[PDB]
C-alpha cells in the first residue's frame, strides 16, 4: 500500500486542498507500507516434487 | 545461516544469468499495473479518512 502522509493541518478548503496537492502531485514521494498479515495455509506439496526431495534425502545414504 | 541465500539473491543470479537487461523493462511493464491499483486505493483510504474526520 503506498504509505499515508499526516494529516498536515486541519480543515478542508486550504490544508486538504495542498494535502491532495502533495500526496498526489507529479512529483511526489510515494512510500510503501505492508498491509497486515492474511493467515495463508500452507500449499500442498506434489508428489513429483516429493519425488525430487527425497530422490536427495537417498543420496546422504 | 547468513551464509545462505536468499531466494532473492537466487533469482537475481537467474535473472542475470536469463536477462540481465530485460528484467528493467518487466519491471516497468508490472509497476504500470501495480502503481494504478496501489494509487487508486490510496485515493479511495485518503477520501475515506477525509470522510471520517468529517464524521468526526
Amino acid at each position: 500500500r503506498i504509505a499515508l502522509p499526516a494529516p498536515r493541518g486541519s480543515g478542508t478548503a486550504s490544508d486538504d486542498e495542498f494535502e491532495n496537492l502533495r500526496i498526489k502531485g507529479p512529483n511526489a514521494v510515494q512510500l510503501v507500507k505492508t498491509t497486515p498479515l492474511k493467515p495463508s495455509p500452507l500449499p500442498v506439496i506434489p508428489d513429483t516434487i516429493k519425488e525430487v526431495i527425497y530422490d536427495m534425502l537417498n543420496a546422504l545414504a | 545461516l547468513s551464509s545462505i541465500p536468499t531466494a532473492l539473491t537466487r533469482w537475481t543470479e537467474e535473472c542475470k544469468v536469463l536477462d540481465a537487461e530485460s528484467m528493467h523493462d518487466c519491471v516497468s511493464v508490472v509497476k504500470v499495473s501495480i502503481v494504478n491499483h496501489l494509487e487508486f486505493l490510496r485515493d479511495e483510504e485518503l477520501e475515506e479518512r477525509r470522510e471520517k474526520r468529517r464524521k468526526q
